[PDB]
């Protein structure tokens, strides 16, 4: 119940946080969780529109302006971090990339700060993150 | 000290102000020079605001002398002067008794004297409400195609003189009319409208609609929000 | 005139500065003659 | 119909004319809430803050209509069916003088300080107020006047007739403007913004005119015959209030659809509208005065702020 | 499309955005878009937990602290403003309060000062 409430409240006052402080919060090694269930074709389609898939995965091969799928990412973030979603094998790196955008709401540039790690990487960093998401997406919308 | 006081919008003008001593410079008919009806916004707002306020002008050039020929030849070319905007007509009905107009591009860039005073009275309009008065954008409104010009006037009486006064002028540029191949190619890789809508909805079917867009409107600034607009 | 039917224009004492003129109109002076003659079907 | 409008425990106490309430007002800071009534004509301040009266003047006749020249509750003028004008200060009771002819409605010019009466006779009478001489007349040339109002925006006036007709004046030059023509009398004549005026008739008929257009863009008509008495503006949802001594109508300024409306057990002397609120002030021939608050309309006022957490 | 694109985009860079700014974007033609279904059982069950429901209603009756229910209200404004939940009749103050909250993320002092309502009041309109 609190790791749920926690994701929620990422937006007001915790937005402070620092993306390895919060991570640490969400993930403890003490108390293992089972994966939750991955998204079933009722789910996905739910959250997320055809018009709006499409957009994801035109962006994958573009990777042009960033501003289309941005909208997505809270949304895509939640998933991650409930356990569901299957696994993505992201790195600790893309992972906290993920928590400052997506429940942080924080821009690039004020989370290359607190990353540390060059802009320009960070930009490649999550090409690798949504590529993966999208295509899972795929093997969802196949596997029906 | 504040550069240009009247190209910055008018609110950070009111931040900037404070207790402490101030001095502004603006730009009036230039090549660069503000609108009437902003420049008046802003001078009435310093009147309005133990302040001492000091007004001050200049009109002698510091390269040639004043009254030069080829000042005024160039000025006029390009309209680059404002003056008043229109003579003030009677007032008239609001929703009701006005008519547009249709403008022809031919005969308003042709050199006839009368359609010259018709073009001073326009861009005088024109640029009123207008940040940063560009000579590019006459250039454009001349001879690139679609630009269409209309005009609202009073209703004309049996007895009229040579020009009539203009309250609102409206320029709709035409835009649309692309081949989904087209569209496809740049999605991949003619106005605001038809790319940014496909490129945001990703929707190749619309492009292929015709339509216009209404690039700018000016009402007289005397007039200013009375439903000409 | 009796009991002050006729109205007469003799200075009163308590009246004297009892408002300041204070005035709010937005409307310069041109525009309100030019909204003057055009009042209704004139 | 779904506006569930509530009526009121004991807001302000002893809020309670001996008879009936005859106008009610409030000050342009909202600080003071302002009656008057029958018997023993009274003039009763109400502070918001204290939830109290402030003082009670007793007055010689009945007040027909008053206006607070003052930001505050310190000068007020009243108007007597007596042909009197009673001017009072901060301490009481300051000067009274008499008006030739009867008065039915009087309107004050902040410019200039003139202040303008209109009557039982054909010209209107004017009264300067920095200097206290009486200034020169303006004839109307209209029989009867009936009430009067002066446009906030760019100070123009009008006034009233028992013939119908609208006559507009300048305070400035003091020439005829323009004149509208429009059996029944003007009973209530109301000015919003620039270019928008109102209109109300005896048969019950809320005209909306334009100042340039002679045709009314809209008109409302009450079912009932009886006079509308007081016509109001309420800017944030364009909604136009007028009221009758039946009824309470309001209904949206374009179009003419109606917002709602609110029938009390007794006839409307006067309606108030607290600005920028839901709250409404109502004085009726009760005793106790009316007050009535719509959540729809608007927030609860500063004052009486935990009046939204009690609903 | 846009409509639900606004609400996501408020939390990155229109948060400036003065909440009746932004409530005047999302509602216009002064109509009502093609009314869909109201919140279905389905729905309300993937949405909120039974446990999460029973917080909203024990608020809803001893109304000590607003802490509590800060983790659904960008849940439930979401739903709100998708034309979604039927129509709640909420006011003007109070439809600008959901989206300061659920949208904008902003706290309530600093709506305060955004709305010009007290604070005190505004608790009142998110009360009800």
């Amino acid at each position: 119940d609190f790791r749920r409430r926690f994701l929620a409240l990422l937006s007001y006052q915790f937005s402070t946080f620092s993306p390895s402080l919060a991570l640490n919060i969400i993930q403890n090694r003490n108390m293992g969780k089972p994966a939750q269930p991955a998204l079933s074709r009722e789910e996905l389609e739910a959250l997320f529109l055809p018009y709006d898939l499409k957009r994801l995965e035109m962006y994958s091969r573009n990777m042009v302006d960033y501003h289309l799928i941005m909208d997505m990412i809270p949304a895509i973030s939640r998933i991650y971090f409930l356990n569901q979603l299957g696994d993505l094998a992201l790195s600790a790196a893309q992972s906290a990339l993920l928590l400052g955008i997506g429940l942080q709401h924080k821009s690039v540039d004020q989370l290359e700060k607190e990353i540390e790690l060059p802009s320009g990487q960070l930009m490649g960093l999550f090409n690798r993150i949504i590529r993966k998401v999208v295509k899972l997406f795929n093997e969802v919308q196949e596997k029906a | 000290v504040i550069d240009e006081a009247a190209a910055i919008p008018l609110p950070l003008v009111k931040s900037l102000l404070g207790p402490y001593l101030v001095f502004m410079a603006s730009t009036i008919n230039g090549y660069e020079g503000t609108g009437r009806s902003l420049s008046l916004k802003l001078i009435q707002q310093l009147r309005q605001q133990a302040r001492t306020l000091y007004e001050v002008s200049l009109q002698e050039s510091i390269r040639y002398a004043p009254g030069d020929a080829v000042e005024k030849w160039l000025n006029d070319l390009l309209c680059l002067d404002c003056l008043n905007i229109t003579r003030i007509v009677s007032g008239c009905p609001l929703p009701e008794a006005c008519e547009l107009y249709y403008v022809n591009r031919d005969t308003l860039f042709c050199y006839h004297k009368a359609s010259e005073v018709f073009l001073q009275r326009l861009m005088a309009l024109y640029v009123a409400s207008h940040y940063k008065n560009s000579p590019n954008d006459l250039q454009m409104l001349s001879d690139a195609p679609a630009h269409h010009l209309f005009c609202l006037l009073p209703p004309v009486p049996p007895t009229q003189n040579a020009l009539p006064e203009v309250l609102a002028v409206i320029q709709v540029c035409l835009e649309g009319e692309i081949s989904r191949q087209s569209i496809l190619n740049s999605l991949s890789r003619g106005d605001l409208i038809p790319w940014t809508v496909s490129e945001q909805f990703q929707d190749p079917d619309f492009g292929g609609l015709s339509g216009g867009r209404v690039v700018r409107i000016a009402v007289h600034p005397d007039y200013q929000g009375m439903g000409y607009g | 005139a009796s009991k002050g039917r006729k109205l007469r224009f003799h200075v009163l004492s308590k009246l004297l500065s009892f408002m300041a003129p204070i005035d709010h109109t937005t409307m310069n002076d041109d525009a309100r003659t030019e909204l003057y003659r055009s009042l209704f079907g004139q | 119909n779904e506006v569930k409008i509530y009526s009121l425990i004991e807001l302000i106490q002893d809020f309670e004319m001996p008879t009936v309430c005859t106008t009610i007002k409030v000050s342009k800071d909202g600080q003071y809430i302002l009656a008057t009534g029958t018997y023993k004509p009274r003039v009763r301040c109400y502070d918001t803050y204290q939830l109290s009266l402030k003082f009670e003047r007793c007055l010689d006749s009945e007040v027909v209509t008053f206006e607070i020249l003052s930001d505050d509750y310190s000068k007020i003028v009243f108007l007597h069916n007596d042909r009197y004008i009673e001017f009072h200060s901060q301490s009481g009771f300051y000067y009274k003088t008499r008006i030739p002819k009867f008065g039915r409605d009087f309107s004050y010019h902040y410019p200039s300080c003139d202040l303008y009466f209109v009557g039982a006779s054909s010209e209107v009478y004017r009264l300067n107020l920095e200097q206290g001489r009486y200034l020169n007349p303006l004839q109307t040339d209209a029989a009867e006047n009936n009430v009067c109002d002066i446009n906030s925006v760019h100070g123009l006036f009008a006034t009233g007739t028992i013939e119908g007709r609208v006559e507009c004046w300048d305070p400035r030059t003091r020439n005829r403007v323009g004149l509208l023509d429009c059996l029944p009398t003007i009973s209530a004549l109301k000015f919003n913004g620039a270019l928008t005026m109102a209109v109300g008739t005896t048969t019950g008929q809320v005209l909306l005119y334009d100042l340039r257009s002679d045709k009314p863009l809209l008109v409302k008509d009450h079912q009932y015959g009886l006079p509308i008495k007081s016509v109001h503006f309420q800017d944030s949802l364009d909604l136009i209030l007028s009221a009758d001594s039946r009824i309470v109508k309001m209904w949206n300024k374009n179009s003419g659809k109606i917002f709602t409306s609110l029938e009390p057990e007794h006839d409307l002397n006067d309606v108030c509208l607290y600005p920028n609120s839901g709250m409404l002030l109502t004085a009726n021939e009760t005793p106790k005065m009316g007050i009535y608050y719509i959540p729809v309309l608007g927030p609860a006022p500063r004052w009486c702020s935990f009046l939204d957490n009690l609903t």
